[PDB]
C-alpha cells in the first residue's frame, strides 16, 4: 500500500472545514500542530506493525 | 511550553512517559521498561556520500541529536 | 409637571440592563448553535422562557412608569 | 445495539478496552477534567494528566481508575442504525492506580529538580516544570 | 406626594442587575446544555433555583417600590 | 423649566445599553459563522429575533422620550 | 420627612448588584455541572457557602432601607 | 437657560454604549478572522449591517441632543 | 436631621460591588473544583483569603454608614 | 452659566465607554497577532476601519461639550 | 447642613471597583491554581502585589473620607 | 467659583472609565506573550498604539478638567 | 465644609475604575505565570509599565482630588 500523508503546508492550504463538526477544547490553531505529530506518530506504528 | 521551546508533543509525551514509567512498582516496572528500551542507527545522507551515521540507544538523544 | 416625567424617565433606566441580557442569551443561543446544531430547537424554548422572565420584568418596568406619569 | 457508551481505552502496548459500554467516563482535559456520556456532542480534547475514571452500566457504583500521562479524546456521535455513541481515550501511557509509587515518585522528583537546578534551556526548564506537574499528580492520585 | 413618587422610581434600577443576572444564568444553561444535552433537566433545575433567589430580590424591589409610591 | 428636555434625555440613557446588546448579538453571529460558516444562514435568523427585542424595546424608550419631550 | 423615602430608594441599588454576583455564582455552577457533572452536590455546596454571604448582604441593605425610611 | 445644554449633555451620555458594542464588534470580527480567514467576507458583511444599526442609533443620540438644546 | 440618612444610603451602594466580587470568587472556586476537583482545598484557602478582605471592605462600609448615620 | 461647565463634562463622561470599546478592539486585535500572525495586514486594517468609527464619535463627544461651554 | 457627611459618602463609592478588581484577582488566582497546582508561590506573589496596589488604593479613599467628613 | 469645581470632579469620571481599557489591552498582551512568546514585538507595538489612544482620551478628559476649573 | 469637598469626593469616582484596570492586569498576569510560567521575567515586566500608566492616572485623581479641596 502507498499511504498519501497531510503535511504542514497541505493543512495551512485549507480551512479544514470538514473538523467543523467536531468541538476542540483547546482552540483549533492551538491543538494542530500538537494533534498532527500523534497522527505521523500513530501512521507509522501501525504501517511498520502490518510490514513487520 | 514546547511550541516556545521548540519542541514537539511527541517528544514531550515521550519524555514524560518515561518518568512515569520511573514511577511504576517493580514487577511491573520491569515489564515496562522492558518493552521500552531503544536500539536505532541513523545514517544521513547527501546525494549519496554518507555524511554520518551514529546508534541511539536513549530516548533523550535520540531526540536531541 | 416635575415628579411625573422625572420619576418616568428614572424608572425607564433599568432597560438597559435588560437590553444587555438579552443580548447575553442570544450571544450564547448562537454559540451553542454553532457548537452543536442538532439541538438548535432544543435551545430556543429555552431562550423564550428567558424571554419570559426579562421581557415580562421590562414590562412592569414601563408600566409602573406610566403609572407615575399618570399618578 | 444499545444506547450506552462504547469505550475504548487504549495504549500502544495494551488496549485496556475495545467496545465496552459503559454510563459515564471522566477525564483530565487539558483546560480541566471533564466527564463524558451518552448524548455529549463531538468533541476533540488533549490530555496532560491525572485519573481517569470509568464507570461501567453493570457497576453503575463502582469505578476502574487509570492514571494517564499525556493524549487524545475522541467523542463521536451515535449512527442512526447503531444506537449506541463511541468514545476512544487514547493514551501513551495507561497505567492502574495500583501499579503507582509515590517513593520513586519523590525520588524521580527530586533527581528531577537537580537536574534542572541548572537552568540554562527552555526545554530543560519546561521538562522541569512539567515533570514538577506530573509527579504532584502522581502523588495525589496514588493510594 | 413627590418624593414618594421620586423614591419609587429611583427603586427601580436594581432590575437591569436582575436582568443581567438571569441573562447569565441562562447563558450559562444554553452552554451546558449546547454541551451535554443528558444532564438538561439538572441544569434545569439549577437554573430555576437560581432564578428563585433572583425573582424574590425582584418582588422585593417591588413591594418597595409601591410601599415608597404610598406610605 | 426644563423638566420634559431633561425627562427626555434621562430617558434616552438606555440606548447604551440597547447598543451594547446588538454589539454582543453580532460578536456572537460573526463568532459562531468563523466557527461554522455552513450555518450561517440559521444564526443569522435568531440575530434578527434578537432585534426583534431589542430595537423594539429601543423604539419603546424613544416613544416614551416623544411623549415627555412634549408632556 | 418623606426625604428619608429618597434614602430608602438609594439603599436599594445595592441589591441589583447582589443579583450580578448571585448570576455570576449560579452560572458557574451551572458550566462546572454540564462539564463535570459527577460532582454536581459538591458545587452546590459551594453555592450554598457564597449565597450564606450574599443572601445577607442583600437583606443588611433592605434592613437599612427600611431603617433609614422610617427611623 | 442652562437647562437645555443639561439636557443636551445627558441625552449625549450615552455614546459610550454604542462606543462599546462597536469594539465588541470589531474585536469579535478581528478574533473570528484569526481563527478563519477564509470566511472574512462574511464576518465583514454582517459587521457592517451591525455598524447599520448602531451608527443609527448613535445619529439619534446626536440629533435628540441638539434638538434639546434648541427646542 | 433625616439628611444625614441619604450620605449612609450612598454608601451602601458601594456593597453591592463588594457582592459582586464575592460571586465572581466563588464562581471562581466552582469552576476551579469542576476543573480539577481532586484537590478542592487550595482553592477553597485562596477564596477565604479573599473574603477576608471582601468582608473586611463590607463591614467598613457598613460602619461607615451608620458613622455618617448618627454622627 | 456654571451649568454649561456641567454640561461639557457631562459630554466627556462617555468617554468613559469609549476608550474601554477601544481597548477591547486592541485588546483582541493583539490576540489575533498571537494565534495568527501572518495575517497583521488584515487586522490592523479592520482596527483602523473601527477606530475611523470610534474617533469619529469621541470627537462628537469633544465637539458638543465644548458648544455647551460655550453657547 | 450635614455637606461633609454627603461627601464622604460619595467619595466612599469606589470600594465596588476596589471589591471587583479584587475578586477578579483571586479568580485569577483560583483558576491559575486549578490548572496548575505546582505553581502556586509565584501566583500568591503576584496576587500579593495586586492586592496591596488594591488595599492601598482604597486605604486612600478612606482617608480622603474621613477627612472631607472631619476636616 | 463653586460651580467649576463639581465641573472638573464630574468631568474626572472618563479618567476611570480609560483606565478600564488600558488595563484589557495589557492583559492582552499578557496573554499573548503568554500564547506565542516567540513574537514579543508587533504585540508591543499594537499595545502601545492603544495605550496612545486611550491616554489621548485621558489627556482630553484632563485638559477639560484644568479648562473648567478657571474658565 | 461647602462644595470643594463635594468635588474632590465626586473626583474618587475613577478609583474604582484604576482598581478594576490593575485587578484585569495582574490577572493576565497571574494567567500567563501558569500558563508558560518561563517567561514569567518578561510578563511581570509588561505589568509594571501597565501600572507605570495606571496608578500614575490614579495620583493624577488623587491630586487633582486635593486641588479642588483647596481650591
Amino acid at each position: 500500500l502507498t499511504l498519501n500523508v497531510l503535511t504542514p503546508t497541505q493543512a495551512a492550504q485549507s480551512a479544514k472545514e470538514q473538523l467543523n463538526t467536531f468541538e476542540f477544547e483547546p482552540e483549533k490553531t492551538d491543538v494542530w500542530k500538537d494533534l498532527q505529530d500523534f497522527y505521523y506518530a500513530c501512521t507509522v506504528f501501525g504501517c511498520m506493525l502490518d510490514n513487520i | 511550553m514546547w511550541r516556545s521551546s521548540g519542541v514537539s508533543f511527541t517528544r514531550y509525551a515521550s519524555e514524560m512517559a518515561a518518568l512515569l514509567r520511573q514511577c511504576l512498582k517493580e514487577p511491573y516496572r520491569t515489564q515496562a521498561m522492558q518493552r521500552n528500551q531503544i536500539h536505532l542507527k541513523e545514517t544521513v545522507y547527501q546525494q549519496g556520500q554518507v555524511l554520518t551515521r551514529e546508534t541511539f540507544n536513549d530516548i533523550k538523544k535520540a531526540f536531541e541529536a | 409637571a416635575g415628579v411625573a416625567s422625572l420619576s418616568a424617565a428614572i424608572a425607564l433606566m433599568s432597560v438597559g440592563g435588560v437590553a444587555q441580557g438579552i443580548g447575553s442569551l442570544f450571544a450564547a443561543l448562537v454559540s451553542g448553535t454553532a457548537r452543536n446544531p442538532s439541538i438548535k430547537e432544543d435551545l430556543f424554548t429555552y431562550t423564550l422562557i428567558g424571554m419570559g422572565f426579562l421581557e415580562f420584568l421590562g414590562i412592569i418596568c414601563v408600566l409602573m412608569s406610566a403609572v407615575l406619569l399618570y399618578s | 445495539f444499545k444506547n450506552q457508551l462504547l469505550l475504548t481505552l487504549s495504549s500502544p502496548s495494551e488496549a485496556i478496552y475495545v467496545r465496552t459500554p459503559v454510563r459515564s467516563v471522566t477525564v483530565p482535559g487539558s483546560e480541566g477534567a471533564m466527564t463524558m456520556t451518552n448524548g455529549h456532542s463531538q468533541t476533540v480534547a488533549r490530555l496532560k494528566a491525572g485519573e481517569i475514571i470509568v464507570r461501567k452500566g453493570e457497576t453503575g457504583d463502582e469505578v476502574e481508575r487509570f492514571f494517564l500521562s499525556d493524549g487524545f479524546v475522541l467523542f463521536k456521535s451515535p449512527e442512526d442504525d447503531s444506537g449506541c455513541c463511541t468514545a476512544e481515550v487514547l493514551g501513551v501511557e495507561v497505567v492502574p492506580v495500583s501499579m503507582l509509587d509515590k517513593e520513586s515518585a519523590a525520588t524521580a522528583l527530586q533527581e528531577l529538580l537537580q537536574q534542572g537546578a541548572g537552568a540554562t534551556d527552555e526545554w530543560t526548564k519546561a521538562r522541569t516544570l512539567l515533570g514538577q506537574e506530573l509527579l504532584s499528580s502522581v502523588i495525589r492520585a496514588a493510594p
